[PDB]
């Protein structure tokens, strides 16, 4: 039986225009790799990205809740946060892996493989050490902002242009706090606050015919605000690590 | 008389930080022949659209209402916020007869 390919949504994303105040509510299931990391009891506190039927990439500090993978549950295929659609998959995490060198991202292996459908599809990973070019248009997705009457509990998205690290590190911006293993996306000398993405959530950028997971929202530093772009872990620098872990576990 | 929706919102030009002024009106709420107590996202927006093109002065230009901004809410005198369902519908109580407020911003793009 054939399956669905990474990074290609079956529901065309809305693609919220840039610099839109409050961002937009996404089209249901247009971000198929969007994961909701939740406690055993069912409380959403972090986001993540399905990268393979059995693996979800999230932010390292998201694992600060508990050491036992049994305390974690993965929610897949959702749009509405509370009254989950009927097809939503809830899968308990069985193993946890922290990235050794920088310790900003973590891998979560699911107790059973997620079923890939038209609403549950992994995002594609980038070629090792790829550096996203300045100005590149990307999107961040998540349930970070509780909207008003018309978006509460709905998956939201915001388009953010990536900001070259050299520039991002300037004094008036992030002042040298940005490592090569990190990247910036945001607005300088203006813009609007984009807090939609959950810590651990995805930063995807389109490339020819698919959405590539270039970044992982960094715990606490992911909100993009004027002169203080969001900070995301640079996925391309951990691709080799990711493949090895999946290969060895 | 009958419950009504006080529409008091503002516009924000998409892709920018500039706000636009919009005339605030009222919408009556009834059973069915003016709008139902079960409001439709799309209906509310066109009401705002019509109103917009009807109040275009010499300065203010024509803008297309696109959607509600993230801060838009419909509330009652107790400050209670009503939330739209999966289909974008907002169902307000029939009793008592009362007032509801629809405030916040509307995403608009210039007609050109």
């Amino acid at each position: 039986a054939p399956s669905f390919d990474c990074g290609k949504p079956q529901v065309e994303p809305k693609k919220c225009p840039g610099r839109v105040v409050g961002g937009c509510v996404a089209h249901p299931h247009s971000w198929p790799w969007q994961v909701s990391l939740r406690t055993r009891f069912g409380m959403h506190f972090c986001g993540g990205t399905l990268i393979s039927p059995e693996w979800v990439l999230t932010a390292a500090h998201c694992l600060e809740k508990s050491p036992r993978p049994s305390s974690y549950k993965v929610i897949l295929g959702a749009h509405q946060e509370v009254n989950l659609e009927p097809h939503v998959q809830e899968i308990e995490v069985s193993r946890l892996f922290l990235e050794p060198t920088r310790k900003d991202i973590a891998l979560l292996k699911l107790s059973s493989p997620a079923v890939i459908t038209d609403k549950v599809i992994p995002a594609c990973l980038p070629s090792p050490n790829y550096v996203v070019a300045d100005r590149t248009e990307c999107f961040i997705t998540g349930w970070g902002e509780t909207q008003g009457t018309f978006g509460a509990g709905l998956l939201k998205e915001a388009q953010l242009p990536v900001i070259e690290n050299k520039v991002c590190n300037r004094y008036e911006f992030l002042n040298g706090r940005v490592q090569s293993t990190e990247l910036c996306a945001g607005h300088l000398a203006g813009g609007t606050d984009s807090c939609q993405g959950d810590a651990g959530g995805p930063l995807v950028c389109f490339e020819k015919d698919k959405y590539i997971l270039q970044g992982v929202t960094s715990w606490g530093l992911g909100c993009a605000r004027p002169n203080k772009p969001g900070v995301y872990v640079r996925v391309s620098r951990f691709v080799t690590w990711i493949e090895g872990v999946m290969r060895n576990n | 008389n009958n419950s009504q929706l006080v529409v008091s919102v503002a516009g924000t030009v998409e892709g920018t930080n500039q706000d636009i002024s919009l005339k605030f009106f009222e919408i009556d709420l009834t059973s069915r022949p003016a709008m139902p107590h079960k409001l439709e996202k799309a209906d509310l927006l066109k009401a705002i659209q019509e109103q917009l093109i009807a109040n275009v002065h010499s300065n203010d230009d024509y803008f297309e209402v696109i959607d509600f901004a993230s801060d838009a809410t419909i509330t009652d005198r107790n400050g209670k916020v009503y939330f739209a369902d999966k289909d974008g519908s907002v169902t307000l109580p029939t009793q008592p007869v009362q007032e509801f407020l629809l405030s916040g911003h509307v995403r608009v793009r210039p007609y050109k």
